């Protein structure tokens, strides 16, 4: 039974933040970023929020389906930590703007960036229970870091927003998943959490520790279903959550050390070969918590050598905790196919913000807080940025009225 | 294993991350953040100590230590 990927289409944000001007406006050397593996965060504007911003991801996939298939999607799973309701799903939003069937489950998955994944092995297994033959699976994972102005000051460095969008269903064409090949781990802990609206809080520092076991119990967990696995041998690329390059780096150099008892210059090839694709797209969004993984899986497949079949080694973790590790493989035809979806190019067109402009929207983030019943999104708030927007086919939140939240394509 | 012997196998590890440490004298009260080691490498040296000690446990029963005399105490109950 053949499941997977379908097509996979990632949105960026429209605007950015280089961390080096972050470095200069706190005195801080440059290279401490750079240490990091830090270049970029994504930035979400007031106008808009992660139902824009899934939109905006899942547009080109729904585009490019015949009307035959875009009524064989009959489950829609938004994946995020940055919802809007704390019972309405993004999804309604979603599936009213990408015009998709109403004989269709929609809701919102949680928990932390764990949600992408947890969203994506939901859709696995609709296929695979062959309840609805043909059904398709839209999961998007959404997320924005709207802090406003701290307990979120720890993450204001790495916290970016992004979505990037999955069509999952029986043919594969980006991504075919090894069936049962998952292993996963979880337990409760306060490494980091969202417990008020619009904000983070957190112990970085345990953080770290926890993704690191978990790395480790994840793939033994693994191993032990799949047979004469290698963690060097078997997976030519590894993706990874990346809340920022420096920790996947430390990483897979533990796991490198701990499971092939490498040295230290043949880690750190292998880490440029089958790791580094991976981080060339994360490097530029930042942590867009749950839909990170699939970006560097995206990022892996644009950025690495696929002139034979390879397989992918996937590292999920959020924060809470809970984890999984999980393979499948891409083909020279899938490569070609995400290869048009021209991310780099995209990546590369959004407005670049100086720090005055970042500090002037994190000021103006207040108007879209949580809880906001009634508001009117001014689209000229910087005018520079809109330049970037207008004319493309983009959806933004126009307004809030009565709670309702209604979007525009600029 | 002493809470004053781990503290020095603390201390060489960090040196051994921070070479710019080789020479200064390190007080229980000093802090990896202050000195400044980075978030990475803070991790590094308590898995560095970790395996020194081979002690196998998870990596998240020495987070929460404000000083490095007070990760020795972590380690030293262990
Ligand atoms: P250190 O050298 O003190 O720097 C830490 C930095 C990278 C500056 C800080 O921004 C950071 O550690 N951020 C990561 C925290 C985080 O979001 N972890 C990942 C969780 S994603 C999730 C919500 O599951």
């Amino acid at each position: 039974q053949q499941v997977g990927i379908e097509a996979l289409s990632v949105y960026g944000g429209a605007a950015q933040l280089e961390l080096r001007k972050l470095a200069q406006a706190r005195q801080l050397d440059i290279s401490r970023f750079d240490n990091l593996m830090m270049k970029e965060k994504a930035v979400s504007l007031p106008y808009e929020d992660p139902v824009s911003y899934a939109v905006n991801a899942a547009k080109p996939i729904i585009d490019r389906l015949s009307d035959a298939d875009k009524q064989r999607i009959e489950m829609v799973i938004t994946c995020s930590e940055s919802g809007i309701d704390f019972g309405k799903s993004m999804s309604t939003y979603i599936q009213e703007y990408l015009g998709l069937s109403r004989n269709c489950r929609m809701f919102e998955l949680k928990q932390a960036s764990y949600s992408g994944t947890a969203g994506l092995q939901m859709a696995i297994n609709l296929i695979l229970s062959q309840t609805f033959p043909g059904a398709k699976a839209l999961v998007i994972a959404t997320d924005i870091s709207r802090f406003l102005v701290y307990d979120w000051s720890f993450a204001e460095p790495s916290s970016g927003a992004g979505a990037v969008a999955l069509l999952v269903s029986d043919t594969p064409h980006i991504f075919q998943i090894d069936v049962g090949c998952n292993g996963y781990y979880g337990y409760e802990v306060m490494d980091t959490c969202r417990p008020n609206p619009d904000s983070e809080a957190g112990d970085a520092d345990l953080s770290l520790l926890s993704y690191l076991d978990c790395c480790e119990n994840a793939y033994r967990h693994y191993q032990n279903r799949v047979e004469g696995v290698d963690y060097r041998e078997s997976f030519d690329y590894l993706s990874f959550h990346t809340p920022f390059g420096g920790m996947v780096k430390g990483a897979h150099r533990n796991m490198m050390r701990r499971l092939k008892r490498a040295k230290p210059a043949e880690i750190e090839a292998d880490f440029q070969r089958r790791v580094m694709p991976g981080l060339v797209y994360c490097q530029q969004v930042g942590n867009i918590m749950g839909a990170t993984l699939f970006l560097s899986l995206a990022s892996t497949i644009d950025n690495g050598d696929f002139s034979t079949p390879r397989r992918i080694g996937m590292f999920s973790y959020g924060s809470g905790c809970c984890s999984e590790f999980y393979s499948g493989v891409v083909t020279p035809e899938g490569a070609a196919i995400a290869a048009q979806q021209g991310i780099s190019a995209q990546l590369a067109d959004r407005y670049s913000l100086s720090m005055e402009e970042y500090e002037q929207l994190l000021y103006h983030s207040s108007a879209v807080a949580f809880g906001t019943r009634n508001v009117t999104l001014d689209y000229q708030l910087f005018p520079g940025v809109w330049k970037k927007i207008a004319g493309k086919g983009r959806l933004v939140l126009k307004a809030i009225k009565e709670f309702h939240r209604k979007y525009e394509w600029v | 294993m002493s809470k004053e012997q781990v503290l020095k196998i603390i201390k060489k590890y960090t040196r051994e991350i921070a070479p710019e440490l080789e020479d200064s004298p390190l007080e229980p009260t000093d802090s990896l953040k202050k000195l400044g080691i980075d978030s990475v490498n803070r991790a590094e040296i308590i898995m560095m100590v970790m395996e020194d000690l081979s002690l196998n446990i998870p990596r998240i029963e020495l987070a929460g230590a404000k000083n490095i005399g007070e990760l020795a105490d972590l380690f030293a109950a262990k």
